RNA sequence: GGGGCAUUCGUAUUGCGCCGCUAGAGGUGAAAUUCUUGGACCGGCGCAAGACGGACCAGAGCGAAAGCAUUUGCCAAGAAUGUUUUCAUUAAUCAAGAACGAAAGUCGGAGGUUCGAAGACGAUCAGAUACCGUCGUAGUUCCGACCAUAAACGAUGCCGACCGGCGAUGCGGCGGCGUUAUUCCCAUGACCCGCCGGGCAGCUUCCGGGAAACCAAAGUCUUUGGGUUCCGGGGGGAGUAUGGUUGC
């Protein structure tokens, strides 16, 4: 699409949201405004269980680079984001199935950035006094 | 009988302290005796960082780590195997396990 | 039975006692 | 331990040992003389000192009240008496 | 994208039963490539397995 | 059935003068349907790149946030919004056993942007030291927080934003603190961790484009 | 991070307006209730609301105890140290009588972001009136009245003397090589090695106790007397009955 040079690489941002429910790949140009693909792991496996499964996350992957290979994208700024908030601050099983799948597909890995909300103060966590106890 | 002589946690001199809450069960617990575990992983493991030092654009590209501190409540922190029971001699060694 | 709990039966019968 | 003459402590001992607990009191201050370097004048002025002293020979700050013992300005020399 | 791998070394055996083995294997098509995988039956260094999918993990 | 792909233009994004690396790259925008022009849905469009990919051999770990002002027939004119700093950086910098010390300060420069700054502070452990803590009490802590304040509001207030980026481009600001506070206390890191564009003057293109050339 | 009043900032959460792409998104051990092509979830910009001050944060500090961490200013406190300053026994502990006192709770006002007793559902279950999940009233927040209780704990009253070592640590003072910054000389900081006093503690010890667990105090107890307050007398009945008094 872009009339660019063979030899110029044309970057893009991914941002993959992975929480332990699902996983989220979605490519974007370099604003964030203007998304360009995005797939989650309900499009790619018909399981609740597996909607956060690495399986899911390299499907997704794969597919999201598919469609990027075709709009004349080459390269990718990742931007790996947990729940973050009051919940956890560690990424999903996703994430790294997901990163492998994009670094494998062709796609070119630009700056690596973790970009979880982390909170200073913040409000009362889903959980009461004595917690989940299950 | 008194099983810890500290009780179980670090408040001494002091009055009351704010509590903290537990990263994975959502318990309220005291911040004094919640198990700190300031983890510092590379941000793809070793395993997978392969496939990315080609895929980079840059060469000598030093890959980023997460730095996040996990607090555990005792119930949580012995079911996930972070800490478990020790012998009444061996409780009183308070040195950090050697890696 | 549990003390908090003897104590929490004591006083719903003290109110129904004195009304 | 078992031994030591409480009646004869050694005078380093002695010195080190707080001025409250000594055998017999005897505070750690002492009185000394300033000599100011644009005045022929002398002054006496209290080790441990409180107030900014003023020596009216030439009008000029001698010693800064502090924490401790009062520090003597730049020039001004201090010499212990007895 | 069917290809296959030589074993180098046995990692340990695994499964709830000790029924399946962990293996480090190198691909045929690329020398230098290692991964980590689940093999079920009995395994030794130079057995090759042929991988129908080449991107999962163990 | 049609695919909204076809539809979109591809613009070509530059950096302002003050940074080598003029190109930045390419962003897609809807083709004019004629209510609404092309230039107006890249009016509003911020820009997070990393500072090594502005000057060449610079650092890459004080992230640079690029406001669009205009459009100019395919390129893309940008101005500086705001300096962020990376994720990574900022939590390898906050150790167990030394002080951190917090100044955040709005200043308004002289051709009239108005700038919140917030510069942060490690005491440093000394080569020869045993003790295991390097804390600052809380008065030496509050001398070095004036001292950095009024080091930002001094070299930030005479200035205009031109000279004041060419400043923020080494971190001239940090060193100046670093070199001023050692007498105080030795700081360790002293990077200028946020600066935020809070207000705008009224836009001409005259001024945009000298920044451009 | 002692207390009051004022001021300012931080990201996050939730709601709302606009823009892009879109078929799922949420939640769980597994599900469903629930929100979604009248465009959800995700990504970009901006506005608003109230809550809370992460990481730094420690067997660290301060406070009579409850308790107390964003910046800056104002107001009045307070320990410890330093003193060849002053008063000259003014003290210790305490019936009565006072000040304060977490959380919840009750009255009036303000505002309602999150969480959430009650309650409504969806699951699990032989049954679940619960655990798990979606929503949600009172409440959680602030101003002015009450209420006077917590495993309000160190389950250990306060004041004073004596009795073993050891390395740290916090505040102040004292002495002394050498590094560094304020160009340099001193002089202040940051370190470094000792000392002294008062605190938070820790390790070791056949001082000595104790039923032991353990405690440098819970030691100096039949070799029994430093001063003084509150207070227990096998287990239940019971912190119940009645009476008084305090409170809506
Ligand atoms: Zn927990």
């Amino acid at each position: 699409g872009p009339q660019v040079a063979e030899g110029e690489n044309v970057f893009g941002v991914c941002h993959i949201f992975a929480s332990f429910n699902d996983t989220f790949v979605h490519v974007t140009d370099l604003s964030g405004k203007e998304t360009i693909c995005r797939v989650t792991g309900g499009m790619k496996v018909k399981a609740d269980r597996d909607e956060s499964s690495p399986y899911a996350a390299m499907l997704a992957a794969q597919d999201v680079a598919q469609r990027c290979k075709e709009l004349g994208i080459t390269a990718l700024h990742i931007k790996l984001r947990a729940t973050g908030g009051n919940r956890t601050k560690t990424p999903g099983p996703g994430a790294q199935s997901a990163l492998r799948a994009l670094a494998r597909s062709g796609m070119k890995i630009g700056r690596i950035e973790d970009v979880t909300p982390i909170p200073s103060d913040s409000t009362r966590r889903k959980g009461g006094r004595r917690g989940r106890r299950l | 009988t008194k099983k810890r002589r500290n009780n179980g946690r670090a408040k001494k001199g002091r009055g009351h302290v704010q509590p903290i809450r537990c990263t994975n069960c959502a318990r309220c617990v005291p911040k004094d005796k919640a198990i700190k575990k300031f983890v510092i992983r590379n941000i793809v493991e070793a395993a997978a960082v392969r496939d990315i030092s080609e895929a980079s654009v840059f060469d000598a590209y030093v890959l980023p780590k997460l730095y996040v501190k996990l607090h555990y409540c005792v119930s949580c922190a012995i079911h996930s195997k972070v800490v478990r029971n020790r012998s009444r001699e061996a409780r009183k060694d308070r040195t950090p396990p050697p890696r | 039975m549990r003390a908090k709990w003897r104590k929490k039966r004591m006083r719903r019968l003290k109110r129904k006692r004195r009304k | 331990p078992l031994a030591k003459d409480l009646l004869h402590p050694s005078p380093e001992e002695e010195k080190r040992k707080h001025k409250k607990k000594r055998l017999v009191q005897s505070p750690n201050s002492y009185f000394m003389d300033v000599k100011c370097p644009g005045c022929y004048k002398i002054t006496t002025v209290f080790s441990h000192a409180q107030t900014v002293v003023l020596c009216v020979g030439c009008s000029t700050v001698l010693c800064q009240p502090t924490g401790g013992k009062a520090r003597l300005t730049e020039g001004c020399s201090f010499r212990r008496k007895q | 994208p069917i290809k296959l791998a030589r074993v180098t070394k046995v990692l340990g055996r695994t499964g709830s039963q000790g029924q399946c083995t962990q293996v480090r294997v190198e691909f045929m098509d690329d020398t230098s490539r290692s991964i980590i995988r689940n093999v079920k039956g009995p395994v030794r260094e130079g057995d090759v397995l042929t991988l129908l999918e080449s991107e999962r993990e163990a | 059935v049609v695919d909204p792909f076809s539809k979109k233009d591809w613009y070509d994004v530059k950096a302002p003068a003050m940074f080598n690396i003029r190109n930045i790259g390419k962003t897609l925008v809807t083709r004019t349907q004629g209510t609404k022009i092309a230039s107006d849905g890249l009016k509003g469009r911020v820009f997070e790149v990393s500072l090594a990919d502005l000057q060449n051999d610079e650092v890459a770990f004080r992230k640079f946030k690029l406001i669009t002002e205009d459009v100019q027939g395919k390129n893309c004119l940008t101005n500086f919004h705001g300096m962020d700093l990376t994720r990574d950086k900022m939590c390898s910098m906050v150790k167990k056993w030394q002080t951190m010390i917090e100044a955040h300060v709005d200043v308004k420069t002289t051709d009239g942007y108005l700038l919140r700054l917030f510069c942060v502070g490690f005491t440093k452990k000394r080569n020869n030291q045993i003790r295991k803590t390097s804390y600052a009490q809380h008065q030496q802590v509050r001398q070095i927080r004036k001292k950095m304040m009024e080091i930002m509001t001094r070299e930030v207030q005479t200035n205009d934003l031109k000279e004041v980026v060419n400043k923020l481009i080494p971190d001239s600001i940090g060193k100046d603190i670093e070199k001023a506070c050692q007498s105080i206390y030795p700081l360790h890191d002293v990077f200028v961790r946020k600066v935020k564009m809070l207000k705008k003057p009224k836009f001409e293109l005259g001024k945009l484009m000298e920044l451009h050339g």
